[PDB]
Protein backbone atom coordinates (compact mmCIF):
# COMPACT_ATOMS: atom_id res chain seq x y z
CA UNK A 1 0.00 0.00 0.00
CA UNK A 2 2.96 2.38 0.66
CA UNK A 3 4.36 1.77 -2.89
CA UNK A 4 0.83 2.45 -4.29
CA UNK A 5 0.54 5.64 -2.16
CA UNK A 6 3.90 6.90 -3.56
CA UNK A 7 2.76 6.12 -7.15
CA UNK A 8 -0.49 8.10 -6.52
CA UNK A 9 1.48 11.04 -5.03
CA UNK A 10 3.84 11.03 -8.08
CA UNK A 11 0.87 10.93 -10.53
CA UNK A 12 -0.76 13.92 -8.77
CA UNK A 13 2.28 16.24 -9.24
CA UNK A 14 2.91 15.20 -12.89
CA UNK A 15 -0.80 15.74 -13.71
CA UNK A 16 -0.68 19.21 -12.04
CA UNK A 17 2.44 20.15 -14.13
CA UNK A 18 0.69 18.99 -17.34
CA UNK A 19 -2.42 21.06 -16.39
CA UNK A 20 -0.27 24.15 -15.63
CA UNK A 21 1.42 23.93 -19.07
CA UNK A 22 -2.01 23.74 -20.82
CA UNK A 23 -3.24 26.82 -18.84
CA UNK A 24 -0.20 28.87 -19.94
CA UNK A 25 -0.39 27.80 -23.61
CA UNK A 26 -4.16 28.56 -23.83
CA UNK A 27 -3.50 32.04 -22.34
CA UNK A 28 -0.67 32.57 -24.94
CA UNK A 29 -3.15 31.74 -27.77
CA UNK A 30 -5.75 34.22 -26.37
CA UNK A 31 -3.01 36.91 -26.00
CA UNK A 32 -1.86 36.42 -29.63
CA UNK A 33 -5.45 36.76 -30.95
CA UNK A 34 -6.12 39.90 -28.78
CA UNK A 35 -3.32 41.75 -30.64
CA UNK A 36 -4.60 40.50 -34.07
CA UNK A 37 -8.18 41.68 -33.25
CA UNK A 38 -6.89 45.19 -32.44
CA UNK A 39 -4.63 45.33 -35.56
CA UNK A 40 -7.42 44.34 -37.99
CA UNK A 41 -9.81 46.85 -36.39
CA UNK A 42 -7.22 49.70 -36.53
CA UNK A 43 -6.28 48.94 -40.20
CA UNK A 44 -10.00 48.85 -41.19
CA UNK A 45 -10.67 52.28 -39.63
CA UNK A 46 -7.49 53.73 -41.25
CA UNK A 47 -8.70 52.63 -44.73
CA UNK A 48 -12.21 54.06 -44.00
CA UNK A 49 -10.79 57.46 -42.93
CA UNK A 50 -8.38 57.80 -45.91
CA UNK A 51 -11.04 56.72 -48.47
CA UNK A 52 -13.43 59.36 -47.04
CA UNK B 1 -3.16 56.77 -41.04
CA UNK B 2 -3.51 60.52 -40.24
CA UNK B 3 0.09 61.26 -41.36
CA UNK B 4 -0.65 59.46 -44.69
CA UNK B 5 -3.80 61.66 -45.13
CA UNK B 6 -1.71 64.88 -44.68
CA UNK B 7 0.85 63.54 -47.23
CA UNK B 8 -1.97 62.98 -49.78
CA UNK B 9 -3.31 66.56 -49.32
CA UNK B 10 0.11 68.22 -49.63
CA UNK B 11 0.80 66.17 -52.78
CA UNK B 12 -2.47 67.56 -54.30
CA UNK B 13 -1.71 71.15 -53.15
CA UNK B 14 1.79 70.89 -54.70
CA UNK B 15 0.46 69.24 -57.90
CA UNK B 16 -2.07 72.10 -58.23
CA UNK B 17 0.75 74.70 -57.59
CA UNK B 18 2.82 72.89 -60.31
CA UNK B 19 0.15 72.12 -62.99
CA UNK B 20 -1.89 75.35 -62.47
CA UNK B 21 -0.40 78.66 -61.11
CA UNK B 22 3.07 77.73 -62.52
CA UNK B 23 1.15 78.16 -65.86
CA UNK B 24 2.05 81.87 -65.24
CA UNK B 25 5.37 81.16 -67.14
CA UNK B 26 3.06 82.18 -70.06
CA UNK B 27 4.13 85.72 -68.92
CA UNK B 28 6.36 85.36 -72.07
CA UNK B 29 3.19 86.39 -74.07
CA UNK B 30 2.97 89.66 -72.02
CA UNK B 31 6.76 90.06 -72.55
CA UNK B 32 6.37 89.19 -76.32
CA UNK B 33 4.66 92.66 -76.52
CA UNK B 34 8.07 94.41 -75.87
CA UNK B 35 9.85 96.67 -78.46
CA UNK B 36 13.14 98.58 -79.18
CA UNK B 37 12.53 101.20 -76.41
CA UNK B 38 12.34 98.48 -73.70
CA UNK B 39 15.30 96.62 -75.31
CA UNK B 40 17.46 99.78 -74.82
CA UNK B 41 16.59 99.77 -71.07
CA UNK B 42 17.60 96.06 -70.80
CA UNK B 43 20.91 96.77 -72.61
CA UNK B 44 21.64 99.63 -70.17
CA UNK B 45 20.75 97.30 -67.23
CA UNK B 46 23.00 94.55 -68.70
CA UNK B 47 25.89 97.04 -69.25
CA UNK B 48 25.64 98.30 -65.64
CA UNK B 49 25.88 94.61 -64.59
CA UNK B 50 29.15 93.93 -66.64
Amino acid sequence: DLELAHEKAGQQLREAKAQAAEIVEQAKKRANQIVDEARDQARTEGERLKAQ
Amino acid sequence: AQAEIEQELNSVKDALRAQVGALAVTGAEKILGASIDANAHEQLVSKLAA
